């Protein structure tokens, strides 16, 4: 989850979020450098009594102004596209979970073997247990095995929603009549939080996602207890 | 039919200070007042309708 | 002035047109939601009054007052071409909707096109006739154009009358088609794409036919010269546009989509 | 010239229209209507239409357009 | 078969004036770009005006994108402030 | 005489004045809506107690700022005032149709304010995506009134585009080629081409939405075989060109302002500036699906849209570097308009660079539908458009009015506005990176500090807006009449005086070959 | 730019009035609504 | 039509205090409108 | 059997047609095996894959439409 006064991304919980952090660091360095160069050159143009107001030839300098940006964009695109193709790369999931968006809550289906399904509602502020997080807690968390490739399928039973978990690098729109796939892999146990990320009406702010990542043995005990 | 364009050229080029939308004569004035009355009245009616539709 | 451009007299028609748009839209709202046609009929009336008086004034300014110099005529040529381009892009949106739906038919349709339960029209019957009619009308309007440039009043009127008659025939054939079609606008995305795309096209045919009828009456009243007849050219360009959109509808929706 | 375009109008274009008119008129007989099946993707009603009883399409034909509940 | 009027028969107002002036090789309504003289003090560019001043735009060299604009007044020839080309107003 | 002049106008200057008045009024509406947004977010919890109303405020804020403030000011106001003057033309090609582009906007605005007053409003976002914008999740007239507001605005801008393209192609002096027209005139021509091609696709898509809501069509309804994602394609096929429409006239005004206050006769690399605007206009049609990286499209499609989107940085950089090379060697006049223009170059660059971050589909998964996007477009669009408008306004106010502003007050106004917008939007980057969704009425407690600061920033910008009205009043109150301006040899719009006579170029300019 | 002297100069006091009236025209109506949000 | 500074506008600048009233009503109406629409929706 | 494996016919983020095809495949096979008095265990792969991938509400709607005679796919 986010913490107070945070400047950057939530700590990476998945290998693909780790890759995105390193790719953002690379890209932010370029943003900083270009921003700073433009501000510097503005100050340089503005701080001399020397003048040259006759026509200037533009041809030579425009080679520099097109080639150097083109090189910079290639140096951003190469690692960007490597990560794009990694998050598409064939993997063998061991588990499939469905999530359906509703106004205003998520339902989850684990139908690989048992017909397990349940609804997941925001805990109102007036019902939070001491130390629980305003707008983020749910009654029924998404129990998942850690260190395993999971297929999440996302759809909606009404309007558009979007199923997001920033610390795993996940955001998949929930569209009625469409089954959107994403892959989830947590390097760690714990609770990972996200929030509906497509405007879905008056309670868009109030239908969060909570994953509960546990060792496979505990996931199997939890699944078995659910019969 | 007969070519009466020269007679319409004489009418619409008469030095009488009228704008082109009124230069045909009294029928232009009638059609203009009908149009502008329906537009202004209709707009006032649309505002009434807004006032009605703005409450349960 | 020592330029060739047209300084237009102050005019009420822009304001009456803008208000007609308010009345037609607030009127559609009041028809769809508040069970009433009143505002809509006022708006349609003020829209027709506005178009009549505005284009009447353009005729007064050109045929009667001489304001359409070659430079003004050149501007009107660009304006009509740019208008037609905007109409092409409008239709492009409906073709995009058609190809999106028909190339990737969803499970609700039976995962096929045409959808389960849809019996398309035979494209070799009335839709082929409609195609011969609009193609023929493109030939007759070209005959009308050449007759006018050659100074031939009688043959310009005959060719333009035949063009209009073919436009009316298309419109009555399409009206009859609509009534006989075993599917409706509510028959899913098949009905939706069919009726909205062909419906906007039939509206443009009625507009085009109306423009040709204006040109017919102006020709009867000797407004056009053998060299100066931009309203006729604009109506011919618009008419060719309507033909070409039909050919695209015929191939895409009636033939390939059947 | 005008002579050529009149030649095309009367010698090709209108004869095409006459032949397509004959083709159409020969295949104009009423087709036998198919069994009604209340498919959920057809006869869509998300809001009543703003005319008649709200359940009839604008150019409703009783012979060939069933309602959601079937042929009239 | 005839019966269609010609421009000569039926053009009126400014259209007709432009039509009649073009038959005489005159350009009172400024439809054509004037051809430059050498632009020297002995051979200045002659700028017609219906009044005592007119705006001149000087494209000093072919394919310059920058046009130099100034009011040219009745009287002694004036020079383009960029290239020094001479212009003389002829009311 | 008053009704003939101001309701029946066929005059480019008077119609430009109507557009500027309309846009300034709309800007007050849009600013009030922005302050309600930041008041709801200014402390954790609920202020309005009604999140449907919050969503309606956000939706109206965007429509007002885009359709009623920026486009009317830039294209209707500066375009109608300056384009004919900069090409020596006596008016627009279609001076009467020009008046109807203007008079369609008050009715358009009335339909939007009707949408907000009937039922519970259109709480859809300015994207109006189905099914939220459909007849089940938004039953009632609000969304239909929003669709009709967009139709009227759409017709206004399509007819205006036809008028500008025809005027700029057909009404130059016969010796003046397209490569001897000023950059502001190029920027309007290119903007008009984008409007002509993009608005008809939006018109098709919102008409489909109208028919799904009222005629039992199913273009966007899976029950009939339709697809909500089709609406998104049609919307963004318009929507990406629209964001370039919003900035291109600003690029033209910035070229004139930087050239003028650098004491130069000409911008650096004129043909490069034309190339860059035409390139941005063309590329602007082939990138729209970067608004859809989370909807489930194919990986190769994501790769293509990432790559095409990044290309736009190249021509854009040529313009930025060309503005800097115009300043280079200038006798710099530190006018308030120059301050606006220098603020523009810097703030536009920051926002453009966060655009390049978002272009990367992979990172976009985590930034999409967060405050990072909101930060990106309030830099490049909100500050870009607004700074270009304020620079143009303070530069050309004496031309339009005949009166000077107090330059010291105008510099104070700039200083306040620069502090406010940066305090409002800079912290939204942190909120986005840390995962705060956009279109939220409330936020988890961790996001409190940056929301608090952003909301305090919004009040500083309000103080600048109030000061701006005072500054305009003081100029009309004092009546300092302009005598002369410098550089008229390269700024033809000034050469008929301040303000120019109702009719200008009755006798056209003399330009020889 | 050069300009004639102000036909109708606006003194410091006149500016304070103009500024004050401008600010109040923005602040008082919005202030009234925001103060009464409870009553709403 | 009248030409010149203060004459090419649909509002009078003859009196700076009447101008201040008109400008206040003009920009103040625009700025107030969203506050009163929110009030209207809340009172439903 | 753990979950539905990668299927090269359906390699993209949109898995709608994977769910649909396996549902059709299961019901076509179940009809072929019943109509002879054959054995529905032959159909088991398709049953496990569609049960894994398809939303419960989709399966339930399709089931209801098959029983009503309004299912639009060919079985
Ligand atoms: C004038 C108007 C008033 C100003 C507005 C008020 C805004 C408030 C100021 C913010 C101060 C933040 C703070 O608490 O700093 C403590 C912070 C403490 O250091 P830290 O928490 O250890 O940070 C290390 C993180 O790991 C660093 O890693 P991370 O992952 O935590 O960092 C990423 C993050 C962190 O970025 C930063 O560190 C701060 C941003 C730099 C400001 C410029 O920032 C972004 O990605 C920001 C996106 C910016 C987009 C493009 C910016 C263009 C800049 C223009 C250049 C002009 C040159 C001058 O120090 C700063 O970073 C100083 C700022
Ligand atoms: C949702 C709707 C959207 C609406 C958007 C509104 C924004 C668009 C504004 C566009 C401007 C429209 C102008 C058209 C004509 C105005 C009609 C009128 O009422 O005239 C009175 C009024 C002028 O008053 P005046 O000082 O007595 O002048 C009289 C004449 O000089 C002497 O002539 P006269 O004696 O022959 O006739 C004058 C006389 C009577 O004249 C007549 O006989 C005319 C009768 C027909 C006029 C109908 C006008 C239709 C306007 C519709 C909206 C546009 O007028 C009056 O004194 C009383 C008329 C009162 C009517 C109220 C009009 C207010 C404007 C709209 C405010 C919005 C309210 C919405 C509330 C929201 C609720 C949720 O005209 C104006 O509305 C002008 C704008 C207000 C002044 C603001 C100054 C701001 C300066 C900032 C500068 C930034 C731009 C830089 C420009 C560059 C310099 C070149
Ligand atoms: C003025 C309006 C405007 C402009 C000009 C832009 C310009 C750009 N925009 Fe932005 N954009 C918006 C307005 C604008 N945008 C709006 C309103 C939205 C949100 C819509 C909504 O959802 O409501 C948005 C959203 C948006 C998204 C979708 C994000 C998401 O929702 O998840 C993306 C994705 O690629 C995008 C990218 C870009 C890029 C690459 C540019 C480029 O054109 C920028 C190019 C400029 C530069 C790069 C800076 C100058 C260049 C140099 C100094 C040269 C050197 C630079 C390099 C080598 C990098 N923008
Ligand atoms: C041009 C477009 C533009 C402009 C100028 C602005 C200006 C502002 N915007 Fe924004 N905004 C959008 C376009 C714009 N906006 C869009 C498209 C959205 C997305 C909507 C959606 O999600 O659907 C959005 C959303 C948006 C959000 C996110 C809401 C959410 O996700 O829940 C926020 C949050 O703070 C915000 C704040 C502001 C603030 C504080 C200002 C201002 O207060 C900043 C200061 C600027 C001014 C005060 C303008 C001054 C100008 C004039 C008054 C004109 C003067 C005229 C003349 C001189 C002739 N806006
Ligand atoms: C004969 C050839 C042509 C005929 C033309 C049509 C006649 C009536 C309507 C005129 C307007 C047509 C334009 C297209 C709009 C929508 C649908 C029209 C197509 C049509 O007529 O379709 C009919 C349905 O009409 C319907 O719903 C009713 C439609 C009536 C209300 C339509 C309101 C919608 C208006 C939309 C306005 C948007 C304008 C866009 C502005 C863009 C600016 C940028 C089909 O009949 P049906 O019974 O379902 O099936 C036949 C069964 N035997
Ligand atoms: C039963 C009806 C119900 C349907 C209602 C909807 C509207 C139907 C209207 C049909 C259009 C009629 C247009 C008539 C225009 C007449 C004026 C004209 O044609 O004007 C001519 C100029 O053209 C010009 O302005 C050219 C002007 C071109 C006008 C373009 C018209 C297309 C308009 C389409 C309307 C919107 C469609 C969008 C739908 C979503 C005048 O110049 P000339 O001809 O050279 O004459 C001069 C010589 O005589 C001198 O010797
Ligand atoms: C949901 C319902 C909402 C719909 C609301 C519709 C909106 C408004 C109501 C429309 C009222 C129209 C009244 C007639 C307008 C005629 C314009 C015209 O014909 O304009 C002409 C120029 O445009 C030209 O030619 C070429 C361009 C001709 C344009 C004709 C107008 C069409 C308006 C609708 C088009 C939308 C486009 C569809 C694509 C999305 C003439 O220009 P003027 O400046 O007049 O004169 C110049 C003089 O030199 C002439 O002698
Ligand atoms: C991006 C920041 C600034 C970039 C500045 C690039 C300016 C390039 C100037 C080229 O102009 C030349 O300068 C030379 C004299 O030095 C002249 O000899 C030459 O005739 C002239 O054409
Ligand atoms: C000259 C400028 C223009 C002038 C404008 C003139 C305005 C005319 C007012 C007529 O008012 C009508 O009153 C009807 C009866 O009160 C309403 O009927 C409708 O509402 C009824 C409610 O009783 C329902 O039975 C039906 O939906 C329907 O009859 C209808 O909506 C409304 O228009
Ligand atoms: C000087 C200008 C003159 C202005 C006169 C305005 C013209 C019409 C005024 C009467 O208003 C009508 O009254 C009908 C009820 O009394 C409405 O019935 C409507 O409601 C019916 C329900 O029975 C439906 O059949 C239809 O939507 C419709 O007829 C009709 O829609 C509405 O227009
Ligand atoms: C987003 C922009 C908003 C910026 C905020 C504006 C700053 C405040 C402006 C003053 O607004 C006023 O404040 C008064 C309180 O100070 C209110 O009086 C209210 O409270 C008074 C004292 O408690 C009572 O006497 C009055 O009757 C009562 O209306 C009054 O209505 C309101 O106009
Ligand atoms: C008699 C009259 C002469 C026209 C004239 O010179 O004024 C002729 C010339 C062309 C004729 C028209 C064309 O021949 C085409 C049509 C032929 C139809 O048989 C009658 C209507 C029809 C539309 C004709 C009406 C009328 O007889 C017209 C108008
Ligand atoms: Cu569900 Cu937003
Ligand atoms: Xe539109
Ligand atoms: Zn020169």
């Amino acid at each position: 989850m986010a913490y107070p006064m945070q400047l950057g991304f939530q700590d990476a919980t998945s290998p693909i979020m780790e890759e995105l952090l390193h790719f953002h660091d690379h890209t932010l360095m370029i943003v900083f450098l270009i921003s700073s160069l433009v501000l510097y050159i503005i100050s340089l143009m503005l701080t001399t009594k020397l003048t040259h107001t006759s026509t200037m030839d533009a041809q030579e300098v425009e080679t520099i102004w097109t080639i150097l940006p083109a090189i910079i964009l290639i140096l951003i695109a190469l690692p960007s596209l490597r990560i794009l193709y990694m998050m598409d790369e064939i993997n063998n999931p061991s588990l499939t979970v469905k999530t359906m968006g509703h106004q205003w809550y998520w339902s989850y289906e684990y139908t690989d073997y048992e017909d397990l399904s349940f609804d997941s509602y925001m805990i109102p502020t007036s019902e939070l247990k001491p130390g629980e997080l305003r707008l983020l807690e749910v009654d029924n968390r998404v129990v998942l095995p850690m260190e395993m490739t999971i297929r999440m399928l996302v759809s909606s039973e009404d309007v558009l929603h979007s199923w997001a978990v920033p610390s795993l690098g996940l955001k998949t729109d929930a569209i009625p009549g469409r089954l959107n796939q994403t892959t989830l892999m947590s390097s760690r146990p714990g609770l990972y939080y996200g929030q509906c990320s497509e405007i879905c009406g008056s309670n868009h702010s109030f239908m969060p996602i909570v994953l509960e990542l546990v060792p496979l043995k505990y996931f199997e005990k939890w699944s078995a207890s659910m019969l | 039919f007969e070519n009466r364009v020269a007679e319409k050229q004489k009418l619409f080029q008469e030095d009488n200070g009228l704008p082109v939308h009124l230069k045909g004569g009294a029928t232009d004035n009638i059609l203009y007042r009908v149009t502008m009355t329906l537009c202004l009245g209709g707009t006032l009616y649309s505002l009434y309708c807004l006032g009605w539709a703005s409450f349960p | 002035q020592t330029h060739a451009y047209h300084m237009v007299n102050p005019s009420p028609w822009p304001l009456t047109g803008a208000l007609s748009a308010l009345l037609m839209t607030s009127g559609l709202t009041m028809w769809f939601h508040f069970n009433s046609m009143t505002l809509l009929m006022i708006g349609l009336t003020t829209n027709m009054l506005t178009m009549y008086q505005w284009w009447r004034d353009v005729i007064r300014e050109s045929t009667f007052q001489g304001h359409h110099t070659p430079a003004v005529q050149k501007g009107l040529r660009y304006g009509m071409i740019l208008f037609i381009i905007s109409e092409v892009l409008f239709f492009t949106g409906f073709f995009w909707a058609f190809y999106h739906s028909s190339l990737a038919p969803t499970p609700e349709l039976g995962g096929c096109w045409p959808p389960t339960g849809i019996h398309p029209l035979n494209p070799l019957e009335v839709p082929l006739l409609n195609t011969s009619v609009l193609l023929a009308s493109g030939v007759s309007i070209t005959w009308a154009h050449h007759s006018l440039m050659e100074g031939d009043r009688k043959h310009m009127l005959q060719a333009l009358f035949i063009t209009i008659t073919l436009g009316v025939y298309f419109t009555l054939l399409q009206a009859s088609e609509y009534y006989e079609a075993p599917f409706t606008i509510s028959d899913g995305v098949y009905g939706s794409t069919f009726f909205v795309a062909t419906g906007f096209h039939g509206l443009h045919v009625i507009i085009g036919s109306t423009f040709l009828i204006v040109c017919f009456f102006r020709q009867l009243k000797f407004h056009f010269t053998s060299n100066h007849h931009f309203g006729f050219e604009a109506a011919a360009w618009y008419w060719h546009f309507v033909d070409v959109v039909w050919l695209f509808l015929y191939v895409s929706i009636y033939w390939w989509g059947s | 010239g005008a002579r050529t375009w009149r030649f095309l109008t009367f010698g090709l274009a209108l004869p095409s229209v006459a032949l397509c008119t004959l083709n159409s008129w020969l295949h104009s007989g009423h087709r036998e209507r198919p069994a009604f099946i209340p498919y959920h993707h057809l006869r869509i009603r998300t809001k009543p239409f703003s005319w008649g009883d709200g359940n009839h399409t604008f150019f409703h034909n009783p012979r060939v357009n069933p309602l959601p509940t079937g042929y009239e | 078969g005839g019966g269609v009027p010609t421009d000569e028969e039926q053009a009126t107002g400014l259209e007709r004036e432009v039509m009649l002036a073009a038959r005489k090789g005159q350009d009172p309504y400024n439809i054509l770009a004037p051809k430059a003289t050498s632009g020297t003090k002995e051979d200045p560019n002659l700028v017609p005006s219906i009044t005592n001043k007119r705006i001149v735009g000087c494209i000093c060299e072919e394919d310059n994108s920058t046009v130099i604009w100034f009011w040219l007044h009745k009287g002694e020839a004036q020079r383009c402030p960029s290239c020094g080309t001479h212009y003389k107003l002829v009311p | 005489m008053f009704i003939n002049r101001w309701l029946f106008s066929t005059n480019h200057k008077d119609i430009g004045t109507l557009y500027l008045l309309f846009g300034a009024w709309a800007g007050m509406v849009g600013t009030a809506l922005s302050l309600l947004i930041r008041a709801e977010l200014g402390q954790p919890g609920t202020l309005l107690g009604d999140d449907q109303i919050y969503n309606v405020v956000v939706t109206a804020h965007a429509f007002v700022m885009i359709f009623f403030m920026v486009m009317p000011i830039m294209i209707g106001g500066f375009g109608n005032w300056l384009v004919p003057l900069m090409i020596g033309a006596p008016d627009m090609a279609f001076p009467r149709m020009n008046n109807m582009s203007f008079w369609l906007l008050p009715p358009s605005f009335l339909l939007l304010l009707a949408s907000s007053m009937v039922e519970a409003g259109a709480g859809t976002g300015w994207t109006v995506y189905p099914p939220l914008a459909g007849n089940l999740a938004h039953a009632g007239a609000s969304v239909d009134l929003t669709i009709f507001s967009l139709h009227l605005a759409g017709v206004s801008s399509i007819l205006g585009a036809i008028n500008f393209i025809t005027t700029i192609i057909n009404m130059k002096p016969p010796a003046m080629s397209q490569y001897q027209t000023p950059l502001f005139v190029w920027s309007v021509m290119i903007t008009a081409v984008l409007l002509l091609l993009s608005l008809p696709v939006l018109a098709a898509g919102i008409t489909m939405l109208l028919t799904d809501r009222n005629l039992n069509t199913t273009f966007f309804d899976p029950a009939g075989g339709g697809d909500p994602i089709l609406y998104q394609h049609l919307f963004w096929f318009f929507g990406h060109p629209e964001v370039y429409i919003l900035i291109l006239p600003g690029f033209g005004m910035i070229s004139h302002i930087v050239t003028y206050y650098s004491g130069k006769k000409e911008p650096f690399g004129y043909m490069g500036m034309v190339w860059a605007m035409m390139s941005i206009g063309f590329l602007g049609f082939i990138v729209w699906a970067h608004h859809m990286f989370t909807v489930g499209m194919d990986v190769d499609t994501r790769a293509y849209f990432t790559s095409a989107t990044m290309i736009i940085a190249i021509p854009t950089g040529v313009k930025v570097f060309s503005w800097l090379a115009t300043l280079h060697g200038g006798n710099i006049k530190w006018s308030p308009a120059m301050m606006w223009a220098l603020g523009f170059i810097f703030l536009f660059t920051v926002g453009g660079l966060t655009g390049i971050v978002l272009a990367n589909s992979s990172l976009d998964i985590v930034l999409h539908d967060t405050y990072y996007v909101v930060a990106h477009f309030h830099y490049v669009l909100s500050m870009g458009a607004v700074f270009a408008i304020m620079g143009g306004f303070v530069h050309w106010f004496p031309l339009f009015s005949g009166y000077t502003l107090n330059d010291t007050w105008a510099k104070i106004h700039f200083a306040i506005m620069f502090v406010g917008v940066n305090m409002t939007f800079f912290p939204q980057h942190f909120l986005g990176l840390s995962g705060m969704p956009r279109r939220y009425s409330d936020y988890p407690d961790a996001y409190t500090m940056w929301n608090t600061i952003s909301s305090m920033g919004s009040f500083i910008s309000l103080t600048a807006v109030m000061l701006m009205v005072f500054i305009i009043w003081e100029a009309f109150a004092s009546k300092r009449e302009v005598l002369t301006v410098d550089l008229t040899t390269t700024n033809l719009e000034w050469l008929n005086g301040c303000p120019p006579p109702y009719h200008t170029f009755e006798e056209p300019t003399y330009v020889n070959l | 730019i050069t300009a004639k002297p102000a036909k109708t100069p606006t003194s410091p006091k006149e500016q304070a009035i103009g500024l004050s009236v401008t600010f109040l025209s923005f602040l008082l109506p919005a202030g009234w609504v925001l103060y009464h949000l409870d009553n709403y | 039509y009248e030409e010149g500074p203060g004459k090419n506008i649909p509002f009078s600048v003859e009196n700076k205090w009447r101008l201040l009233a008109m400008m206040t009503l003009f920009f103040g109406s625009g700025f107030a409108a969203p506050f009163f629409i929110v009030r209207h929706q809340l009172l439903k | 059997y753990q979950t539905a494996p990668f299927d090269s016919r359906f390699p993209n983020q949109n898995q709608t047609r994977n769910c649909w095809q396996n549902y059709l495949d299961f019901h076509r096979c179940e009809k072929a095996m019943t109509a002879k008095g054959g054995d529905v265990s032959v159909c088991e792969w398709y049953r496990r894959v569609y049960k894994s991938l398809c939303p419960i509400s989709w399966v339930s709607t399709w089931d209801d439409r098959r029983a009503e005679g309004t299912f639009p796919g060919k079985i």
